[PDB]
RNA sequence: AUCAGGAGGUUAGUGCAAUGGCAUAAGCCAGCUUGACUGCGAGCGUGACGGCGCGAGCAGGUGCGAAAGCAGGUCAUAGUG
RNA sequence: GGCGGCCGUAGCGCGGUGGUCCCACCUGACCCCAUGCCGAACUCAGAAGUGAAACGCCGUAGCGCCGAUGGUAGUGUGGGGUCUCCCCAUGCGAGAGUAGGAACUGCC
């Protein structure tokens, strides 16, 4: 019923996160990138994480968000190539 | 399996309708009350009843 | 992210800045009605009309029923379509319906909005 | 009427010669609470009906009867029997009910005292005490069988013994000492 | 037991293991309502390999909404051949 | 008080002082309109009474958070000895301690 055990978090095998999207070349509006899923709001490059900062850059497409609370799920403002 | 549980396993019947559709029913009322509008794949807006 | 003061408030909107437009707030105090055409970044007032304003024409009654609400949405758009805005959003923080933020409305677009 | 006076009137007096401070907190509306003598225990069932029927006369609207929340505790409790039965409400109403009340019909019972007990001791709510028959202008005096006597309460929130009682005493007489 | 006041980011609660998220809330109460729609693609699982799953479109059209929009079942990761 | 500009060191506590211009509290609910039980909410109307919640100013830095002047442990990376272990070269540098900041700026 309920839980026990004075213990801390529960494990199991390996994370199934990547890194698609590096972000310098085209991309369709799509979930840059993978880690945990569910989470809205970026439209464009929008990586901003607490940290030296981050990035992502040129390509134009309506919306794409990120991944969740992860590599900047923070909605910054637009960007595209420089001259879509 | 089949025998006496919740779940029930009873097609729609659109009517004139290609039929097909999986719904279940507990048996918690209310009892009989298949659903409602469907849209097989046919005509627009066809008539429902997922009881048989 | 954590949701902002404003956001548990609810009285602004982050899905009409995805679009990078204006927006049309509509102020209510039980005497006088105001309206707006703010930009954002800040509070960047482009045009603005009050009721108490519609008394420089020659309003009569008081400025706090319906029709005011009305006669003050024309008055707000057509000072607006002299500025050079085109489209606009309705932004009423906290009411109901039918109210005078609807009067309000309507009359935006009897100008042009 | 006699009901304006109080709250823009004698409230500044009274906050003046005792008091030195700011126009509020002493004493604004937020509703007033009015219960039900214990109908349990009384008769069996019936009683509900002379009730809601009679405290539907004195003021508007009819009394709700509600349960309690099914939850089993440790004493004698079933589950989906009518507990309580409370309706309280206000705007503007529960203002009238303090001049028709303490003003005729009393002194005019039938072998009224005069002096009363130190009800409260170190809070607002004061109390009360009354006897089963009462004669009220908006009563029949010969229709009624069964006579009800039921109490009535008040809600402050004040901070001290006094600087109370000190606006009671300012139209719901008689309290000498 | 219940009612009134005060303190109280939240240690509550959120179906299920654990972490993570959340309070003028994704929690509670109430009302209403019920998108678990059809068709077809693009993408994601170092290094090729199916079923299955998921994120994101388009075409038409169901439900709810003022609308944007939100659903491809139950916040996500076990409940299957 | 009105009207702008810059536009996250402005979290959260605490002190003094002033305005009957402005503004909420407040007051009153005739009516539009509205509460499953309650014009409280919601919506309308008037201004008797304050500044007590706001606001204008201005004084403490507690605690949070963001920067700056002083320094040792800690720690890469590559050769030395030595029973283990320790040392040298080179790129940096815990916490404790001394100070900084409680808005800014134009016009009526």
């Amino acid at each position: 019923a309920h839980k026990k055990a004075g213990g801390s978090t529960r494990n199991g095998r390996d994370s199934e996160a990547k890194r698609l999207g590096v972000k310098r070349f085209g991309g369709e509006s799509v979930l840059a990138g993978s880690i945990i899923v569910r989470q809205r709001g970026t439209k464009f490059h929008a990586g901003a994480n607490v940290g030296c900062g981050r990035d992502h850059t040129l390509f134009a497409k309506a919306d794409g968000k990120v991944k969740f609370e992860v590599k900047g799920p923070k909605n910054r403002k637009f960007i595209s190539i420089e001259a879509e | 399996a089949k025998g006496i549980r919740e779940k029930i396993k009873l097609v729609s019947s659109a009517g004139t309708g290609h039929f097909y559709t999986t719904t279940k029913n507990k048996r918690t009322k209310p009892e009989k009350l298949e659903l409602k509008k469907f849209d097989p794949v046919v005509r627009q807006h066809v008539i429902y009843k997922e009881a048989k | 992210k954590k949701s902002a003061r404003i956001r548990r408030a609810t009285r602004a909107r982050r899905k009409l800045q995805e679009l990078g437009a204006t927006r049309l707030v509509v102020h209510r105090t039980p005497r006088h009605i105001y309206a707006q055409v703010i930009a954002p970044n800040g509070s960047e007032v482009l045009v603005a009309a009050s009721t108490v304003e519609k008394a420089i024409a020659e309003q009569l009654k008081y400025t706090g029923n319906k029709d005011a609400a009305a006669a003050v949405g024309k008055a707000v758009a057509e000072r607006a379509l002299e500025k050079g805005i085109k489209d606009v959003s309705f932004d009423r923080s906290g009411f109901q319906y039918h109210g005078r933020v609807q009067a309000l409305a309507d009359a935006a677009r009897e100008a042009g909005l | 009427k006699l009901h304006d006076y109080y709250k823009d009137e004698v409230v500044k007096k009274l906050m003046t010669e005792f008091n030195y401070n700011s126009v509020m907190q002493v004493p604004r509306v937020e509703k007033i609470t009015l219960n039900m003598g214990v109908g349990e225990a009384i008769a069996d069932k019936k009683l509900l009906d002379n009730a809601a029927a009679d405290l539907a006369a004195i003021s508007g609207q009819k009394p709700l009867i509600t349960k309690a929340r099914k939850s089993v505790a440790g004493f004698k409790i079933r589950q989906g029997y009518p507990i309580g039965c409370k309706v309280t409400l206000r705007g503007e109403r529960m203002w009238e009910f303090f001049e028709r009340l303490i003003t005729i019909a009393v002194p005019r019972i039938r072998d009224f005292r005069g002096l009363s007990a130190k009800s409260f001791d170190g809070r607002g709510n004061y109390s009360m005490g009354v006897r089963e028959q009462i004669i009220f202008p908006e009563i029949d005096y010969d229709k009624v069988d069964r006579v009800r006597g039921l109490d009535i309460t008040i809600t402050t929130t004040a901070k001290s013994d006094e600087e109370g009682r000190a606006l009671l005493a300012a139209f719901d007489f008689p309290f000498r000492k």
